[PDB]
């Protein structure tokens, strides 16, 4: 799960990082208000959204009267900012962060995640700080420095300071780097987070290190022994149908298409997608039931994936599971006439007496195809679209 | 085949809870040797017909057993894992959904380390068709064979077996790495053994978008497997941004795409299959 | 550094472990006045020093009254306990605790050290509460159980069952033990502790684990990490000697004899004391000059070994080191003269111009004799004391 | 000889404090490669003739020293050899004294996994008459020669270090393993090497009370080493209880004595001597 900015720089505050003075607001009086508390101006105002971009979206500016901030707080508030990495449809601001100016003089990047690759926490750093580290990464690589926390020791200061070098950074910037670096290393591992990002580590006129943006994202696995992070979750930031398949056991996902999909199993069901797609067809949906596909796990999923509008036809596709496939058929037919399905499914039963259960879906009469076969079903669901 | 056999004897860690319980019947019915179980404070009794113990090195002593299968739930697993690897177990199956990443890198050190090797976690299990059932998978729908099936998917790794079992070809042995993203083992492991072991003369290698894992198999099956391997990758339409079921399932930096690693499989001599449901077909191909 | 019984169960407290219910008193008005903040008696009083057989010695008692603990602190406070494990001399006792009686059903053994062979931290548990393990090592070994730390890991639960598993524990005392096993290995490693000892880790008969008594020995050359147990250092409780031997970088301790042995290197210090007790001879002490063998540290070296009466003789024994031998046998001159050395000095100097340095101590005057080797400076300060 | 010759070159961690600068000229002078010398902050200036740089990755590159001797004060010791370890660094000399024992107990299973030689810490260091000279020991009462010497002490190795001398049998390799409860050595360790080296004819191994690894040392003399050995114990005349000059000195459990060990070595075949002015005797016999 992911925090958001203000929620970040707490904790780093809590573990002796510096970051900007400031306030998260959820009024308009507040916000201004924070502006005394802060200092003399200019000050900046952030809305608070999980995604990224907020800068070129017009989320993030630089004030210096109390009417601006007022002003600012007053026009996103109950608003929805969308950035590049928001859908089309934005992400609700709750939330405006209200901090004091920086006198940046140079720019830096700090990171850290899980390598999959060499199995280990790495940090990275580079001197291309508000940019895309992504895009610093294609074109100048040689930039950017990385160091691997060692499982068995834990973060050493030498690493630190290997990335400090690299960097540049001398003096006293050097120590300080490393106490940066030391202190997100414990964080990561004590928090169990699955990615930091300070972009940009600032470098004062002033000569300091401080983490002007911080975004932190936490190892959902992890929650049960995370109780703070545990309660930071910001349930508003996501989309909401996902949150409920969720305590449903069900794991949705939606896109364009217009042909539901509702497997079982994450591989089965891009594998699904990826069938219907070949077959001509357009996918509208990813919804891995989960297996223990119950009767009410179907009829949650077939709420879910026609909470939409834009789907025309439902393709379910069940290859083993819990439940012998005559009672999955059943609960795929009670949950037609129920949730009132207004469209042709096409059912794709495996496993045991998918015979019984492929016939209990022709005699029940709802428009309820049962293809034979995954080919089939696709055609078939494909079909059933064609013209609408 | 590899990994498991006949001989194979297996306790399970966690074996009087549900799961623990219902599979090791089913695992008890396809003939998998279960010599017993652990769980802590059951030390003492029976369960299934089998001596339930309170540590694993109790079990290992009382019945010699070299495999266990963990249904612990992620909560403990770390504990189990570091158990079983520190009681002499040299194969442990994790079929655990949930343990957090931090964890299992510590672990996939120690296993490492203590030469021990690890299905999972997050695994349907493995499975040697007619000899060694040690998981969740249907046993039914498997048939004594030739093939051998890697797997990061679950459900996909079915497809593929009924297939498999559909063209008369059988497998040699299933093994389903897992989706998480640090597992115990990889491609380039099972790989490498399916190359090695003379039952299996093709491979079957599911993955999807995320990671770089195939990418790297592409590379290693290129330099040194030279049995034919037919490939797939799911998640050709998955969309960057959300994690499609599993966490390592995000198509992120504009890689681990399914394109990327199809060519690059392809690149490596690999029979790809863009629809699930020719891999019997490419099969026949191939052999 | 040893810490104070005291201290040790504040410790446990701290990190929610069981100990009994009492307070550390300074005077008999405390103690007594302890009584009634504990509650009904009978109590227990307990002389603090950090040497162990206190029980044997007298040192411990159950009372029943406010009158006895008054008698008992009264007695105590300002005396020195002797018990096996002090020198002859005992040690003082500032503090007495009081604490509750427990109503005990069985006494187990808990204990952990750096085990020297396996190289890692090793946990000991064992049924033989309340008896010297030292002893149960010997006669009964199988009642000895082990498991050891993985630096990798860090402690583990299943190794707290294990141990609790083979005491026989069950029902809530295994898992009450395992906590306590998983808390004292905090402990160790984040306290960089060199030895905890839990004897003993008393079952109540109301069927609860509680630390009757416990013992830590802390690492001292992790100190200067280890700021609280920096403070917990009580002076008082060492010889005096050594102590400043100590801040004057010299390494004292003790013995009968009556030669003085001033060596630089521990190691070639106890093999001075061996070749000395070989050709007959007594050995009075050890003392490691440190090397760093200035004059200063010469003439406090010979303080030292002088502040005791018994030491007839001094064996100077200096190979290698930082100054040249003729420094070096002018600080042995110049401290004998000072110090007001009344005691025939045998010395072998070794190194740089031992050559000069020899002569300058035989020019000197002084009753400082320059041997010629190892052999021999034994045989001299062996014959320099027979007859006194 | 072992662990080094006159082609081993050196880099020095903490090469501009004291220690590291006066010991740096004395291994200068005697002719050891030192190739320069790491200290955080004065990268980019150069010591005793020497370029000092601000990591120990940026040395080995600079100069492909492949031996590291430290100097740096026991609060950053953790942090040296775990850098140096990492920067390719295959033989750390740690001089330093005062690491604490769960530092060094990290350390050791690091060097073991990454294959890393470690002799100390709190030790005098290694020298190979002659040829090359790592640490504080006197270079002057050396000589080349066929005796291997390998002591838990410092100053003692240099009494067995002037007899051989003295009786002109000469020094293959000096080697203190140091006192400290986990060292990066052990007896066991360096014996292993005088028994695999040609140019040694005979070992002088010094220990004292503490421990065990005499006694160890002793089973493995007996089962592996072939050469003639001279044993001596010191601390006879050591009183259980207080530890003597080194945390490691405590004859506690009744154990570690040094008649123990004596006896030990004796039985497993070693020439042991009772006053540590004899070593040249016993080895004048042996040899
Ligand atoms: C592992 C999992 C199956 C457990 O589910 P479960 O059986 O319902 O859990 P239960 O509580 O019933 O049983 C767990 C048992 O673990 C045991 N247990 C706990 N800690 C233990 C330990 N360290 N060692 C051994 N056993 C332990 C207990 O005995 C408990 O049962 P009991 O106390 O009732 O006897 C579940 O957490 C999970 O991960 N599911 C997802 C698996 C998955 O989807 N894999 C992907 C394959 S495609
Ligand atoms: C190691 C020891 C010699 C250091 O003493 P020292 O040289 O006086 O210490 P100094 O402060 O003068 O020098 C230490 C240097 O370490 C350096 N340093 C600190 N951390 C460092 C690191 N991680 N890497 C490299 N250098 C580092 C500094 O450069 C410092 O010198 P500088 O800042 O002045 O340039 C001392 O702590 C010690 O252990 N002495 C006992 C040794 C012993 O008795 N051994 C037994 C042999 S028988």
């Amino acid at each position: 799960m992911n925090l958001h900015e203000y929620q970040a720089k707490q904790l780093f505050a809590r573990y002796g990082l510096p970051a900007p003075v400031g306030y998260a607001c959820t009024t308009p009086r507040e916000a201004e208000e924070a502006a005394s508390k802060i200092g003399a101006g200019p000050w900046v105002v952030k809305c608070q959204v999980h995604a990224g971009g907020r800068g070129k979206a017009g989320g993030v500016k630089v004030v210096n009267s109390k009417e601006d901030i007022r002003a600012f707080a007053e026009n996103w508030l109950g608003k929805r900012l969308v950035t590049y990495q928001t859908d089309a449809n934005g992400q609700p601001v709750n939330q405006i962060l209200v901090e004091a100016a920086t006198d940046i003089a140079k720019e830096l990047y700090l990171g850290a995640v899980v390598d999959r690759s060499s199995r280990r926490v790495v940090f990275m750093a580079s001197t291309e700080g508000g940019v895309e580290i992504e895009k610093v990464a294609e074109e100048t690589p040689h930039l950017i420095h990385k160091v691997a926390l060692d499982p068995l020791t834990g973060p050493m200061p030498y690493q630190g300071r290997e990335l400090a070098f690299k960097l540049g950074l001398e003096g006293k910037l050097v120590q300080q780097f490393t106490k940066i670096f030391m202190g997100l290393a414990t964080i990561f591992l004590e928090r169990d987070l699955a990615l930091i990002e300070i972009n940009p580590l600032v470098i004062t006129k002033q000569g300091d290190l401080i983490c002007l943006d911080g975004k932190l994202g936490a190892d959902g696995n992890a929650l049960f022994r995370q109780p703070d992070l545990r309660e930071m979750r910001d349930q508003s930031q996501e989309d909401p149908r996902e949150a409920q398949a969720a305590q449903w056991e069900l794991n949705y996902v939606a896109l364009d298409g217009n042909i539901g999909c509702m497997v079982n199993g994450a591989g089965l069901a891009m594998g699904t997608m990826d069938i219907v797609k070949l077959h001509g067809g357009e996918p509208a949906n990813f919804l891995d039931v989960g297996g223990g596909a119950t009767k009410e796990r179907v009829t949650e999923a077939f709420k879910i994936i026609l909470s939409d509008d834009k789907v025309k036809a439902v393709l379910v596709n069940i290859f083993g599971g819990i439940v012998r496939c005559d009672l999955i058929a059943d609960g795929i037919i009670g949950a037609v006439a129920e949730v009132g399905v207004n469209v042709p499914v096409v059912v794709r039963l495996e496993g045991n007496n998918a015979e019984l259960g492929a016939k209990k879906l022709a005699d029940s009469g709802l428009n309820i195809i049962a293809a034979k076969g995954l080919t089939d079903a696709a055609q078939q669901v494909v079909a059933a679209v064609e013209g609408k | 085949s590899i990994l498991i056999d006949k001989n194979t004897k297996v306790i399970c860690q966690g074996f009087t809870g549900s799961q623990g319980t219902f599979h090791s019947e089913q695992a008890i019915a396809y003939g998998t040797k279960m010599v017993g179980g652990v769980t802590p404070g059951k030390g003492g009794t029976t369960h299934l017909g089998l001596p339930v113990f309170n540590t694993v090195r109790e079990a290992v002593a009382a019945t010699g057993a070299t495999a266990s299968v963990i249904y612990v739930p992620a909560p403990f697993c770390k504990d189990s894992i570091l158990e079983a690897i520190d009681a002499g177990i040299k194969l442990i199956i994790t079929i655990t959904e949930g343990i957090p990443t931090l964890d299992m890198l510590t672990v996939k050190v120690k296993l490492d380390e203590a030469g021990v090797r690890m299905i999972g976690p997050n695994v349907p299990g493995v499975i040697t068709p007619g000899e060694c059932k040690i998981g969740i998978q249907p046993g039914h729908i498997h048939k004594p064979g030739k093939v051998g099936i890697v797997s990061r998917s679950g459900t996909l790794t079915y497809e593929a077996v009924k297939q498999t079992t559909d063209y008369g070809f059988g497998q040699s042995t299933c093994v389903g790495i897992g989706g998480d993203p640090i597992p115990g083992s990889n491609f380039i492991d099972i790989l490498e053994m399916f190359e090695k072991d003379p039952q299996t003369e093709a491979i079957v290698m599911i993955g999807e978008i995320g990671g770089s894992a195939e990418e790297e198999a592409a590379a290693y099956i290129k330099e040194h497997v030279t049995k034919p391997v037919v490939g797939y990758i799911a998640g050709v339409t998955a969309p960057k941004g959300k994690r499609m079921g599993h966490a390592g399932a995000i198509i992120a930096g504009g890689k681990g795409t399914a394109d990327e690693k199809f060519a690059a499989l392809e690149a490596a001599g690999v029979k790809t299959v863009r629809s699930l449901a020719d891999i019997g077909e490419a099969l026949k191909t191939v052999l």
